[PDB]
DNA sequence: CATAATAATAGTTTTTAGTTTATT
DNA sequence: ATAAACTAAAAACTATTATTATGG
């Protein structure tokens, strides 16, 4: 199984929220507890970890406009303590509000590059985000294809349940996108955070086969 | 293992403390072996026959360098052993005689075998601190203050904080029942109090501690309490 | 049914 | 305390006459329940003593100085040595070596011999809760001869009883059968006494005894004396028990090639890079995950092991009908309160028994052992005082702590298609159950392996030529399903089974 | 338990082993609105039932915690 | 005493091992 | 700071959780 | 991937011994 995590480092994960974290502090912490279970388990899942809305553009093709202000900050690979670190040390917000579309073309480009000799039965990808950081909606039908093509999973988790007007088309657009993937059940893909830290806070089962 | 070993420790004990210095150079062989067994993890040497302990400390020796080699060993053995004892994390304080008896030796180990110029001074120093209710004849913490009494100087630039806590332990400790606890009190005091005066006396802050406590400690105490305070 | 992050 | 039982052995020629000489005489067979009851003893009790003596005998051996008394072996654990000393005269021209070697004849006092075994009870420096007593005879007569002895001997043996000391009589062979009461009548120590016939048997419980029943059996003591907390406070003394514990083989123990002695041993940990010596304070313990090697003390692993107190933790109530059979981790533990610690606990234990009764719930707790342990939820299932038909309590009146597994307990199955049956072919399932239904007893069976194990063992400590072989009652009647059966089988696979069908493969 | 200690120690080989977490004993806790409803029937079990009554080591502790010339 | 093994007092009688025993 | 003292401590056996080594 | 033993069995029953409540 590959699991892809692309998350929003924008302005907009920035901003805290008086009752819950914010964005950008949700996700730091659920991808946390996430790879804490991961390294402990010893289910050797490689795990990528891709930044949109950085500062800067990092991306194995950065485009000429697409694939910008995106950044690569972990490949697909065994998770460990020095991705911890990563995660609570290293992942700052940044300033931009990138395309995550382009972000997402970033990823099935990385899951191509790295689930290739794999014995990956899945494929995942995960986008943190409030959907307040731009985007345009040209890439819809490739990302779309792509993803079908690749058998990529897709996963939304939110600072809020299934928000500002920006929000609520990323919302709509998210959700025809994943109504075309998976169906009505691709709405039931998409979560908030706080869902994330009560389910995620405990670590996973061992369990084995005779 | 049984009373039989106990009362084999301690006979070898008083040959020692009787005889000596003029042929106990037949030893080291016994207490490398002594200290190698020790060593193995059994705990089959019983809580009680920790009287081997007492058997290590030494003073019947020259004391080999191979033995002085030995000692740090020992020393260190000792650090582990009280901090599980003094940690009722691990939940078996396992005191009754393991206490006592690691206090003995330290005591006959480090008289000739330590200078005041280190860290693992004022760990020990902090171990021996904790000598709280402490029923059952109380024999432990008073061999502990004998230790003190014997190496008062061992803890010096350390007396200094935390004094008030020692000095209203020890008044209270010669102030308690079992009479052979309130002397080794009264002693550990005396060297406590000679300690702290030689070491002040020949300090530059001298005033801060002498105005903080002593003068002002001796005109509260105004039974031999009072001849306490005279000396002081 | 537990998908990535799930999985 | 431990059992005393001495087997006290007439020798005054009452055991070598036969009524024929196909049939063992009444003296080797004795021989023969003694040893059986040595077996058993080893098998069952170590810590238990046994004695035997031999009285009218020509000669004697006792500290007393008793004459024609004459001990064979003392109170003691039993040993190969004294069965193979009483194998020596067991049967056929044993006890004509033992007339070569013991001889007998004489006569002798009951009171006298009442008054050897007394001594030997006083011998012993242990404590007995038992003071049995076995005497072998077939015949009362020899004080029933005098009146003066005879009652010297029932005013001992009622002084001995007051002592607390209970004898037992076995019937033994005589061809003009045991013919009792001529002295026995009330010189016998009984709790239910119903022989008043002459009982020509030639025997009363010898079966048993000759019996060669394997099992330890422990005397019973509480597993732990924990305790019940309802809430914090609520806090009553009670009682665990394994009603049931898988037994297991004794420890083999390390001899020597030549002297076989007990051998010493002795695992330091060292260093062996430099060939030194560590201590416990020296190492330090370490797992390594991913790319990190974490390094830890034991210690600090026990106390991350530290979550509640030993106790229990009532988590709840929940009916007995939310319990899933399939559910299950480990054999369940018997619950009783214990007056020792909390006075009231067996008031409030009978209460929640009947109330749990009642409303048939269970009362789930959080469980923990002791210290340094993961307290676990438990289901404590009210269970009855269930008496027999002789009114004895086969089950005890208490509580059935079942462990509930957690989460990952489980495992992951790779599960296969359902498919169903025609219902004919379930009514033949049904009649061959039925052919093949047998009625369930609990001690229906035994571990083969530790049976042919115990049966090794007695070969070699009595160093036969060759070992009684154990009957592995697992083994199924093959033969008698069959009979029982036909062809309900063959039936039934061309019902299911097409005629091409790999039995295994 | 385990996880989180291992976590906290391999990021932090320096300090003591972190306590345990406070969700943990809440699903190890029944629903405490069960617990409320049981308080009142325990009082009046323990006022109707009379019932009457060592640590092994209270250690790493003595007592509590540590001008003009 | 009925019910108890006479071999080891204070436990109960010992039942013979059997088998399965079809009905 | 003495003495018919006295009794709270301990130390033996059980039976759990650690583990090899083939086992598929 | 471990189905036998992996490895040392966390625990009271039933018996004693140094404490001091005190004797003075």
């Amino acid at each position: 199984a590959a699991v892809v995590l692309c998350m929003d480092v924008g302005f907009t994960m920035s901003n805290s929220i008086p009752g819950i974290e914010s964005p950008f502090e949700q996700a730091k912490k659920v991808i946390t507890m996430f790879v804490q279970r991961q390294v402990f388990a010893e289910n050797k899942d490689e795990i990528a970890l891709v930044l949109f809305g950085t500062d800067g553009t990092d991306n194995p093709l950065s485009g000429g406009d697409q694939y910008q202000n995106i950044t690569v900050h972990r490949h697909l690979m065994l998770p460990d303590f020095d991705l911890l670190e990563d995660i609570e040390s290293k992942i700052q917000p940044g300033s931009q509000q990138a395309d995550f579309l382009d972000a997402l073309i970033v990823s099935m480009d990385v899951i191509q590059h790295e689930t290739i000799g794999k014995k990956f039965e899945k494929r995942h990808i995960e986008i943190f985000t409030d959907l307040s950081s731009r985007f345009s909606k040209s890439q819809l039908d490739i990302i779309i294809h792509s993803l079908k093509k690749c058998d990529i999973s897709l996963q939304f988790f939110l600072p809020f349940s299934l928000i500002t007007e920006q929000q609520k088309e990323g919302l709509e657009i998210v959700k025809m996108v994943m109504i075309s993937l998976e169906g009505e059940d691709g709405l039931d893909e998409i979560y908030s955070f706080s869902e994330s830290l009560r389910k995620l806070c405990v670590f996973k089962k061992i369990e084995r086969h005779s | 293992c049984k009373i039989p070993a106990l009362d084999l420790l301690i006979k070898l004990l008083q040959t020692f403390r009787s005889s000596r210095l003029m042929d106990e150079f037949k030893i080291g062989e016994l207490f490398s072996k002594f200290y190698g067994e020790l060593a193995l993890k059994k705990k089959i040497p019983d809580t009680v026959l920790e009287k081997v302990y007492e058997l290590l400390g030494l003073l019947g020796e020259v004391h080999p360098s191979e033995m002085i080699n030995n000692a740090e060993n020992l020393f260190r053995a000792f650090l582990g052993e009280l901090k599980t004892q003094m940690t009722s994390a691990v939940r078996e304080p396992k005191l009754p005689v393991l206490a006592g008896c690691l206090k003995g030796l330290s005591s006959l180990l480090c008289n000739f075998t330590k200078s005041m110029e280190e860290d693992p001074q004022t760990s020990r120093e902090i171990f021996n601190f904790v000598l709280q209710i402490d029923l059952k004849r109380y024999a432990v913490p008073s061999a502990g203050l004998r230790l003190f009494a014997l190496h008062a100087s061992q803890f010096s630039t350390c007396l200094l904080d935390n004094y008030v806590s020692l000095f209203e332990v020890l008044l209270k400790w010669c102030a308690h029942t079992n009479v052979e606890l309130k002397k080794a009190a009264l002693s550990a005091l005396e060297s406590f109090l000679k300690q702290v005066s030689n070491m002040v006396a020949k300090n530059a802050e001298m005033h801060k501690n002498k105005l903080q406590y002593f003068m002002e400690q001796f005109y509260g105490i105004i039974n031999k309490e009072l001849s306490i305070a005279i000396r002081g | 049914k537990p998908r990535g992050l799930f999985s | 305390g431990r059992d005393s039982l001495i087997f006290l052995v007439d020798a005054s020629k009452a055991m070598f006459e036969s009524q024929s000489e196909d049939e063992l005489t009444p003296f080797d067979m004795s021989i023969q329940c003694i040893q059986s009851v040595y077996i058993s003893k080893i098998i069952s009790s170590d810590r238990d003593l046994l004695a035997v003596v031999f009285y009218g005998t020509e000669k004697d051996k006792n500290s007393v100085n008793f004459k024609n008394i004459y001990v064979l072996q003392e109170l003691d654990n039993p040993g190969a040595k004294r069965i193979l000393e009483l194998d020596q005269f067991k049967g056929q021209q044993g006890q004509k070596r033992f007339q070569d070697m013991m001889g007998h004849g004489s006569d002798y006092s009951l009171s006298e011999v009442l008054w050897v075994c007394a001594n030997l009870f006083s011998d012993v420096q242990f404590k007995m809760s038992h003071k049995r007593i076995m005497l072998f005879t077939n015949e009362d007569n020899p004080h029933g001869n005098d009146s003066a002895k005879a009652s010297r001997a029932r005013t001992k043996a009622g002084d001995l009883r007051d002592t607390g000391i209970f004898l037992d009589l076995m019937h033994l062979k005589k061809p003009g059968g045991f013919d009792i009461s001529l002295f026995y009548r009330d010189i016998i120590s009984i709790a239910e006494d119903e022989d008043l016939r002459v009982h020509f048997e030639e025997s009363s419980k010898l079966e048993d005894l000759l019996r060669k029943v394997r099992a330890k059996e422990t005397r019973k003591r509480a597993l732990s004396r924990l305790k019940l907390k309802l809430n914090k406070d609520i806090v009553i003394s009670v009682g665990i028990y394994n009603l049931v514990q898988k037994a297991l083989k004794p420890p083999p123990i390390k001899l020597y090639r030549e002297t076989n002695e007990p051998v010493k041993t002795k695992t330091r940990t060292f260093n062996t890079s430099t060939g030194g010596l560590l201590l416990p304070s020296d190492t330090k313990r370490s797992q390594i995950y991913g790319s990190r090697q974490i390094i830890l003390e034991k210690e600090e692993t026990e106390e991350l092991k530290r979550f509640d107190d030993p106790g229990l933790m009532l988590m709840g109530f929940k009916p007995l009908v939310l319990l899933k059979k399939h559910h299950y981790l480990r054999p369940s533990l018997f619950v009783y309160p214990e007056e020792s610690l909390v006075i009231g606990s067996s008031t409030l234990f009978s209460a929640l028994l009947i109330k749990c009764l009642e409303k048939e719930v269970a009362a789930l707790c959080r469980y923990t052992p002791r210290r340094n342990i993961p307290p676990y939820f438990v289901a404590l299932v009210p269970q009855e005082e269930e008496l027999d038909d002789q009114k004895i309590q086969v089950t005890p009146p208490g509580f059935q702590l079942v462990f509930l597994p957690f989460a990952d307990d489980k495992r992951k199955m790779p599960f296969t298609e359902k498919i169903m049956a025609t219902p004919e072919q379930v009514g033949k399932m049904k009649a061959i159950v039925e052919k093949l239904r047998f009625t369930y007893r609990s001690d229906s069976f035994e571990n083969p392996v530790l049976q042919q194990h115990f049966r090794n063992l007695e070969a070699l400590a009595l160093d036969l030529m060759e070992p009684e072989q154990a009957v592995d009652l697992t083994l199924p009647k093959v033969e008698a399903m069959n009979k029982r059966l036909g062809s309900l089988v063959d039936e039934f696979k061309e019902l299911v089974y097409p005629p091409d069908y790999n039995p295994e493969g | 338990r385990l996880f989180q200690c291992l976590l906290h120690r391999a990021l932090h080989p320096r300090e003591p082993l972190p306590p345990i977490q406070q969700h943990i004993w809440n699903m190890l806790n029944p629903p405490a609105e069960v617990t409320t409803k049981s308080q009142i029937p325990l009082s009046k079990i323990k006022t109707l039932f009379p019932l009457i009554e060592d640590q092994v080591t209270a250690q790493e502790i003595f007592q509590d915690n540590h001008k003009t010339e | 005493c009925p019910g108890e093994s006479l071999i080891n007092p204070g436990f109960k009688s010992k039942k013979p091992a059997g088998g399965v025993d079809f009905d």
